[PDB]
């Protein structure tokens, strides 16, 4: 439950205007300074200006020249438009965020070895299957460790998985897409767009050497050729939803999606008491 | 209140509100905690009160960063809470007879009908 | 069929008039029809 | 070019080779081989999968330079204008 | 004076923060009252209707695949071909 | 404020739109002449709507 964007306060607005308007705010400051000039400083007037394009928050003292007046104006016009912007994209992007699965597949580091993570990624299959001499042969150490959490059904897997006792499942493609799309709702999805590993197929086992063969398979692909084989599909192996770029919702903003803001005012905190520290030997000296 | 956002968040906000008030105060005190405290709170709920004014460059970069801050914070509040007004539940509905609901119900879906009528013909005269 | 080569190891489909004539392996890739179109171009900020 | 609509005749490919022939089983066994033991996906994420730019649906793009002109473009000619009326100002001030 | 009144009714509108003065009267202290509601009105409708704007994509055709009515009744001013002698051809011959 | 401009962001995108005439008794086709614009709608002839 939630969707994934640490980077969320900084993906509008691309770190390209920024410096521009910071330029702006030196030279805006620079070309006031110099109408002033025909109790005045830069520091007031970077101070207020820095202070009235966020919002006005910062209650600063107002210069009296009749041409600084225009100036402001045109600097609060400009931050006004700034701000609206900016909330209206950062609404905009809340809006169309998406979601990715946590594990990227079967060869992944949270698959390879758990025992150097956080509480272990619980996972397991039915054994007495093909899954089972699959996994075996190619990963024998996962198969080491996976022997503890195996079910006998894919509906009690199912049952258990739904109320978080474990978190993951490992089965044949084609019954695990149909338990997706036939459930209490389809908050169960497979991890990757679609993803198959090992794709093998199905097939009608015959005994050996039979003058069988032929026949059959000339039927089945004719079967496949007449088109009477897709409505076969949409009737009796068809879904209710579909797990498309679905992006239901988030909610609560939790740290794990903002703790971007407070690094940052904990590093700039850090870097200005520093450089204030160190002022004061140069200005000793 | 707490809708768009946590607890934990506000208790977060909270410390970090009062630890920079401590910071501005500390700072300026060593080369005014009252006001110090009150420009924070002024500038984060965007109050007029406070006529405290910083003195040191690096308590103008604290005032400038904390401005950036509450004013992503408000922004943040806002599109989040405005996002949550609209996407709603998907609310899935039957689409009519070609849902493969109604094809094979096993036990938690029963639909019926007005015994005797001209829909029960219907659907026996199909195989 | 002519004799001239012995293996078509190349993106050849399976259906039924060929199936009569050679002998297909197992296949090594799936895959269907699908139909490709040109996209148009989307908009932009106008005037700000 | 983006690609729509959903998958329909969906038959495989394979390897085509004369009715009579030593090779089948072999051929057969060798590939079914390849598959399970994960040659395929290797050959497959480096000559058929290595990803270019994507297409999406929405995609909600950033706001970029696109829309400077008209707000920092009126900013340079409303200071430009500001000097003008300073000098204007300065001028009548003298007079009046 | 006819300087502060232009000074605060534009301030108000931009929020620029700048102007000395206030109103006397206590009608004023109404007009000023409906003033800011107008400011704060428009600039909620100005943001409300880009953050609108910077949302809604305008659809397309799309086709939806060969069940789609463009497709199976042709007219003059669609046309779509495939590479003659393929299993493609053959997939739409064998049909009725 | 938040909430209000949340609100209207939200309600703005809802908006759908009204069809510009009720139906056939209402009064522009009734009285088509008082009208500032030029009202104006054509029909083929020789039909059955028509007569």
């Amino acid at each position: 439950n939630g969707t994934v964007s640490p980077s969320a306060f900084l993906e509008p607005f691309s770190a390209d205007v920024w410096v521009m308007m910071f330029v702006m705010l030196l030279i805006v400051s620079a070309v006031a300074v110099f109408v002033f000039e025909y109790s005045f400083t830069i520091g007031k007037a970077i101070w207020l200006l820095w202070g009235l394009v966020f919002n006005n928050s910062v209650p600063v003292q107002n210069p009296k020249g009749t041409t600084s007046k225009i100036m402001v104006s045109v600097w609060a016009f400009f931050a006004v438009i700034f701000l609206a912007s900016y909330t209206a994209n950062l609404a905009a992007f809340m809006i169309q965020e998406e979601y990715v699965d946590q594990v990227s597949g079967l060869s992944d580091k949270k698959f390879q070895r758990p025992n150097d993570f956080s509480p272990p990624f619980r996972f397991g299959t039915v054994p007495n299957g093909s899954t089972e001499r699959n996994i075996r042969n190619n990963y024998a150490e996962m198969h080491a460790y996976m022997g503890k959490f195996n079910q006998r059904g894919v509906d009690d897997a199912l049952l258990s998985l739904k109320t978080g006792k474990l978190d993951a499942f490992i089965y044949d493609a084609a019954v695990l897409n149909y338990m997706a799309g036939r459930d209490e709702g389809c908050k169960l999805v497979t991890i990757g767009s679609g993803k198959v590993f090992a794709s093998t197929g199905y097939g009608i086992a015959i005994q050996k050497d039979s003058g069988w063969k032929r026949q059959v398979d000339l039927a089945i692909l004719q079967l496949f050729g007449d088109g009477e084989m897709e409505e076969l599909e949409a009737l009796w192996l068809t879904g209710i939803c579909h797990n498309e770029k679905n992006e239901v919702m988030s909610s609560q903003l939790d740290i794990d999606n903002m703790a971007g803001v407070f690094y940052m005012l904990g590093a700039a905190m850090a870097l200005s008491l520093i450089t204030f520290i160190s002022e004061h030997l140069f200005y000793w000296q | 209140f707490m809708n768009p956002f946590q607890s934990t968040l506000w208790l977060l906000v909270g410390l970090s509100v009062h630890v920079v008030a401590v910071m501005l105060y500390l700072l300026d005190r060593f080369s005014t905690l009252s006001s110090a405290m009150w420009f924070s709170w002024g500038v984060l709920l965007n109050s007029g009160i406070g006529e405290g004014a910083p003195r040191s460059f690096s308590a103008r970069i604290l005032g400038m960063v904390w401005a950036g801050f509450a004013m992503i914070i408000v922004a943040s509040y806002t599109a989040n809470l405005a996002a949550f007004l609209v996407l709603d539940r998907p609310e899935e509905r039957i689409t009519g007879i070609n849902d493969p609901r109604l094809r094979n119900p096993s036990d938690k879906f029963i639909y019926a009908t007005v015994k005797q009528s001209s829909v029960d013909i219907y659907f026996r005269r199909q195989v | 069929l002519s004799g001239q080569a012995d293996m078509i190891v190349a993106p050849l489909t399976i259906n039924n008039e060929r199936a009569q004539y050679i002998e297909f392996s197992k296949p090594f890739k799936y895959q269907g029809l699908t139909i490709l179109v040109k996209k148009e171009i989307p908009r932009s900020t106008l005037d700000s | 070019l983006v690609t729509t609509g959903e998958l329909f005749f969906r038959s495989g490919f394979g390897i085509g080779m004369r009715k009579d022939s030593p090779w089948k089983q072999q051929v057969s066994l060798s590939i079914l081989k390849s598959h399970e033991n994960g040659f395929m996906e290797d050959l497959d994420k480096t000559w058929v999968r290595y990803q270019e730019c994507d297409s999406r649906s929405n995609a909600p793009a950033t706001l970029t330079f696109e829309n400077m002109a008209g707000v920092f473009m009126i900013v340079a000619g409303g200071i430009v204008a500001g000097i003008f009326l300073i000098f204007i100002e300065i001028a009548y001030k003298s007079r009046a």
